[PDB]
């Protein structure tokens, strides 16, 4: 319908490979459902093709460091 | 073994439950005889427990001190329905079978739906909420058991608990006999797919064959001074319940006219669910003696006196005091003045060791009566003396040995908790050292004022005394007031010079100032300052010291600091170096230069000033040390100076006045002209706005003009030098536009952004013409205070500052929201954000996991300030 | 030079001798058994939220 | 079945994947091949 | 970089080094057991005021007491600070 990952208010979302969300969350000692949540039916989420059980790596601007990295995790709905 | 309370297990009280702990059975309806003893059985049964300070229980041998109270049951005959639990009967009856109690779903799929429940239940606990919540929608859309196919009949419920059939007849009212057996044959595994716990909560107990009788500890008989007891409204409506159930009792084994029975199963009911709450939707409050509604079990505990807000989440505390607050400037910023009464009334216990022993007798050898004393001493095995009533306090004193304790009245340097409501952030209470002093209020330095948001017309501030060691040490490490001079909300400093401060660091810095040795003397004699005061600036013709070097002498040998001065907003400004106003502050390796000390330097709540990276580079305990050394200085500068404020300060010369008329006049030639425009129909709109709207704009615009140009010519026409002008530009008090009030014109009152109209037809008051729109009829103002308002100008200033009189729920609801949104958040050794219950809310704490409390306003570092620290002293 | 004048001045019946109240022990409450309330009783300060 | 069903399945079943793999009794590449077919299956 | 930069330069920054709340808590502790019996680890002769939490504060700050701070990092990683001579 309409292409929105090139506005200004979106982040870069990326899909996390399995050995690295696997590494990332031993690292931090948590469940994936720990970390904040993303639908599979978000608008960027379905840009990229993110499916339930996936990581998604989000880079935001910021005023302190420059860029600042994010993740969340795909749930149903 | 002492434990403690990991977890608390809710459920459903079962009637057996009920029964087995009860101590007694609630049969008789009669709480007093003639006498005045309780009747055994009635609800006043002295089995249930101890209020009186001399009576012993008769279940535990224990007084009012050691005895819980004990529960009796009340024995129902006809089962009533719990007015809490409505919205869960009628969900139960809506989802099962009549008949075989079943969920009235296809066992095939209710398998599967009970195994995915069982599977999910505790790690997506909203994933099981919306399962349940679906298994109720496409069960109660039956109409037929599939166990049965007996055509389900749908049950409507109507308010408070009233449930209704709906059979072929279209009316049947449900008794709550049948509803509870019809609840009683739901299975457990049924029970517990829909979302209740079969084993603590089963559905048939919400449907009520016992009730429990509170123990009379919870239930208090007040003892008012007018000789009649007055009982709580518990037990005047456990007599009404006990009366309709002896009331009907009676009726069924004495005939059935099968009328009067419902009539009173209707009213027992009723009584059991206004017992239960009260301020039921769709029933009338009770009332006992006077028409006031009662106090019931549910109105406990709600509201803001109820037991949550006003026991549980706040409560009133021993060892606090309450006082009007008056300023000290010879105190230190980390202290607070006590009286002397309060400082012998509160106490705090000292244990006894082997290297305070003679303090503490020698505390013990003054009574409670001098300070500093001492008001109890506690043996090692647990007995309290009452220093007052020892016979002779100096042999007590040589008997004490280490593990006595010791409640001696506050010294100086003891630790108390300061507090100023509204308490809006954390740094609203502060940890002070105790000073006691002459008088009877609460003296607070004048720089500790912006913190509390206080002030000296007639507040109060409370105190509180820490009782432990622990609590005491914590509040001397973390809360104390100089370890706090830096905000949370932004980088910058939230104490600092106030008013008196500005004008004589302004005062003392100007480089006019020449002081000699006996003046330095004097100045110097306030601070802590030994030493060698060096050569002084001018030696020939006579020897005279400058405010700039003695100023010197307090800051570090390394400190750079280039910036300019708040005074240097007007023409004075150079923005350099070389600024023959003392406009620009240069110090170099801890010596002043040039410029001056104002608002822009020394002031409170300016990030990024000179005295905010004094305290960054050089600690808080320097900052501490400079409040408390110069800032007396600025003090007793200005009194030796002298500082006033005549009447010569404000008023103006003739030519002034005759150049503000003049310009009054062209003012008053152009709005004149614009009314002109307007009448003959050439005057052109402003967009989206009518005319005689556009004509009211251009009116205010050449009026607003007027008023500018009037206060120019005033401040050009008036000494630069005088008190209120230095006032004004330094920082200290006033601004430009109270100036140019006072000397030149008030202007033109508005209300709500517009002209003053309201009043008679056509015009304001009855001293205008109708229809007049001259800018003296509108509420234009062309005097000052100096000169004196004419009395409708008096009216219209009046008009114009109504709405300023009227000038905080919405706030304080906002602030509630935030803290219980937010107050379980950790910063982790990780670096990580993350709940108490384990939830990640950010992988590192903002972007670069820097405090904004020690942040150079907002920023990790200020690189332009570290090459100012290296090469400031030869740029 | 210092402004010297005459004005007529206000003693209003806010007045600290009566404004100022202490508890260090005391009765308390025959329910909640806490502290109590009011200066007239030997009082208690509201540690609130 | 339903779409809410269908979702609190899969949600479960990525559950136990992910619960299986932490406790090392899977490798990557069999945990990959189980989220694509529980994903396809659950388009 | 084993989760961010700023992760690392966070933990590297707080290895030898003791939060605010790991000193008040070892004073209080200190001052609590000081005023139960212990007997005091420095000379306490001529020091300026003889309360136990001073005492504890000058223990503190001229390593003699033997405490030992437990770090639990949230994957289940313990560090270990002694306070005694560092
Ligand atoms: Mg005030
Ligand atoms: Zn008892
Ligand atoms: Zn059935
Ligand atoms: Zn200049």
């Amino acid at each position: 319908k309409i292409d929105i990952s090139n506005h200004e208010l979106v982040p870069k979302h990326e899909i996390l490979q399995l050995e690295e969300a696997y590494k990332l969350v031993k690292e931090l000692g948590i469940k994936p459902e720990q970390l904040p949540w993303i639908r599979a039916s978000d608008p960027v989420a379905k840009s990229i093709g993110a499916k339930p059980g996936d990581i998604i790596k989000i880079t935001r601007k910021s005023p302190f460091t420059g860029e600042s990295v994010t993740y969340r995790y795909v749930i149903t709905g | 073994s002492e434990k403690i309370i990991r977890g608390v297990k809710f459920g459903v009280l079962s009637p057996n439950e009920i029964r087995q702990m009860s101590v007694t059975a609630i049969i008789t309806s009669e709480v007093y005889d003639e006498d005045g003893t309780p009747i055994e059985g009635g609800v006043m049964d002295p089995k249930l427990g101890v209020i009186e300070p001399g009576q012993k229980c008769p279940v535990c041998g224990n007084t009012l001190a050691g005895c819980p109270g004990h529960f009796g049951h009340i024995e129902l005959i006809k089962p009533v329905i719990h007015i809490g639990y409505v919205k869960h009967i009628y969900d139960f009856l809506r989802s099962t079978c009549w008949r075989c109690g079943r969920i009235k779903i296809k066992e095939q799929d209710l398998e599967r739906y009970k195994r995915i429940y069982n599977a999910i239940k505790l790690r997506w606990p909203s994933a099981a909420r919306r399962l349940v919540e679906y298994i109720k929608k496409i069960s109660i859309k039956n109409l037929e058991c599939p166990h049965c196919g007996e055509k389900q009949f749908k049950i409507k419920l109507e308010k408070p608990y009233n449930f209704n059939e709906e059979r072929n007849g279209s009316i049947v009212k449900l008794s709550p006999s049948e509803i509870r057996d019809r609840l009683e044959r739901i299975p457990d595994s049924d029970v517990e797919l829909l979302g209740y716990d079969p084993k603590s909560s089963r559905p048939e107990w919400m449907i009520l064959t016992v009730l429990p009788v509170p123990p009379i500890t919870i239930r208090p008989s007040i003892t008012i001074e007018s000789g009649i007891r007055a009982e709580d409204d518990l037990t005047h409506k456990l007599v009404d319940i006990i009366r309709l159930n002896e009331r009907l009792k009676e009726s069924i084994e004495a005939g059935a006219p099968q009328l009067i029975i419902e009539d009173l199963w209707d009213l027992l009911q009723y009584h059991v669910a206004t017992y239960f709450d009260n301020e039921i939707p769709g029933l009338p409050p009770a009332k006992h003696r006077s028409g006031r509604p009662l106090r019931t079990l549910a109105q406990r505990l709600k509201g803001k006196e109820g037991r949550f807000r006003g026991n549980l989440s706040g409560k009133r505390v021993d060892f606090s005091a309450r006082t009007v607050i008056s300023p000290d400037p010879n105190l230190s910023i980390d202290e607070v003045g006590i009286p002397y009464t309060i400082a012998r009334m509160l106490t705090v216990p000292e244990r006894v060791t082997n290297i305070n022993i003679e303090r503490i007798r020698q505390y013990i050898i003054n009574g409670p009566d001098k300070w500093p004393g001492a008001n109890y001493v506690i043996k090692p095995d647990g007995r309290r003396i009452d220093l007052r009533y020892v016979k002779d306090r100096k042999e007590l004193a040589s008997s004490i040995t280490a593990g006595y304790v010791v409640e001696r009245h506050l010294v100086d340097g003891d630790v108390v908790l300061f507090n100023r409501q509204p308490s809006l952030h954390r740094i609203s209470m502060m940890a002070h050292k105790v000073r006691v002093l002459p008088g009877r209020t609460f003296r607070l330095n004048l720089l500790d004022c912006p913190p509390y948001n206080a002030d000296f017309d007639g507040d109060e501030m409370n105190l509180h005394v820490p009782q432990s060691e622990e609590a005491i040490a914590e509040a001397r490490e973390l809360m104390l007031v100089h370890k706090n001079i830096i905000t949370p909300r932004y980088g910058g400093p939230i104490i600092g010079g106030g008013q008196d401060y500005i004008s004589g660091a302004y005062l003392l810095s100007v480089k006019t100032t020449l002081l000699t040795v006996e003046e330095v003397a004097t100045i110097l004699g306030v601070t802590d300052f030994v030493g060698e005061l060096g050569e002084p600036a001018i030696l020939a013709p006579k020897p005279y010291y400058t405010g700039k070097q003695v100023i010197s002498l307090f800051l570090p040998k390394d400190f750079n600091f280039h910036g300019p001065a708040n005074i240097s907003k007007g023409p004075r400004a150079c923005k350099d170096e070389i600024c023959p106003h003392d406009s620009f502050i240069v110090i170099k390796n801890g010596l002043l230069l040039e410029g001056v000390f104002d608002k822009k330097a020394i002031g409170n709540q300016q990030p990024e000033s000179m005295l905010h990276w004094s305290i960054r580079e050089y600690g808080t305990e320097y900052g501490k040390w400079l409040m408390d050394n110069v800032f007396k200085m600025f003090i007793r500068f200005l009194e030796m100076r002298g500082f006033t404020m005549t009447l010569e300060d404000i008023t103006i010369p003739d030519e002034a006045q005759n150049e503000i008329t003049t310009k009054i006049k062209e003012g008053y030639s152009q709005v004149d002209e614009y009314i002109r425009k307007f009448n003959e129909g050439q005057l052109e709109p402003i967009p989206g706005r009518t005319i005689e709207e556009s004509l009211e704009s251009y009116i205010l615009d050449t009026l607003d003009k007027l008023r500018k140009v009037a206060g120019e010519i005033a401040t050009k026409y008036l000494d630069p030098f005088n008190n209120v002008y230095i006032m004004a530009i330094t920082g200290a008090r006033g601004s430009e536009l109270n100036i140019t009030q006072m000397t030149a014109l008030l202007g033109q009152q508005s209300v709500r952004g517009e002209r003053i109209r309201r009043g008679y037809r056509e015009r304001t008051l009855s001293l205008f013409k109708y229809g007049d729109i001259a800018p003296e009829a509108r509420g234009f103002v062309k005097n000052s205070f100096m000169r004196g308002l004419s009395p409708y100008e008096m009216f219209f200033h009046a008009a114009g500052g109504r709405e300023g009189l009227v000038d905080t729920s919405q706030s304080g609801y906002m602030q509630r929201r935030l803290i219980n949104a937010l107050s379980d958040l950790r910063i982790e050794y990780d670096g990580t954000v993350r709940s108490l219950y384990g939830d990640i809310v950010q992988v590192v704490y903002g972007d670069d996991a820097v405090h904004p409390m020690y942040s150079a306003h907002s920023k990790s570092v200020n690189v332009n300030r570290v090459i100012e620290r290296v090469i400031g002293w030869k740029r | 030079r210092i402004l010297f004048g005459i004005v007529y001045y206000q003693k209003l019946h806010h007045m600290v001798a009566d404004k100022m109240h202490a508890r260090a022990r005391g009765p308390v409450q025959i329910l909640t058994r806490q502290p109590t309330e009011g200066r007239a009783r030997e009082g208690g300060l509201r540690f609130g939220e | 079945s339903t779409v809410t069903i269908s979702d609190i399945e899969m949600l479960l079943k990525d559950t136990e994947i992910w619960d299986k793999l932490l406790r090392n009794e899977l490798s990557i590449e069999e945990a990959k091949k189980m989220f694509d077919d529980v994903a396809r299956s659950y388009s | 970089m084993t989760i961010d930069k700023i992760n690392e330069i966070f933990k590297e920054n707080w290895k030898n080094k003791l939060t605010k709340y790991e000193i008040a808590r070892i004073i209080s502790a200190r001052a609590l057991q000081l005023s139960m019996g212990a007997l005091p680890l420095i000379d306490t002769s001529n020091l300026k005021s003889d309360d136990v939490i001073s005492i504890a504060e000058e223990e503190l700050k001229r390593g003699v007491l033997p405490i030992t701070i437990r770090r639990i990092y949230p994957n289940g990683q313990v560090e270990l600070i002694s306070v005694r001579k560092i």
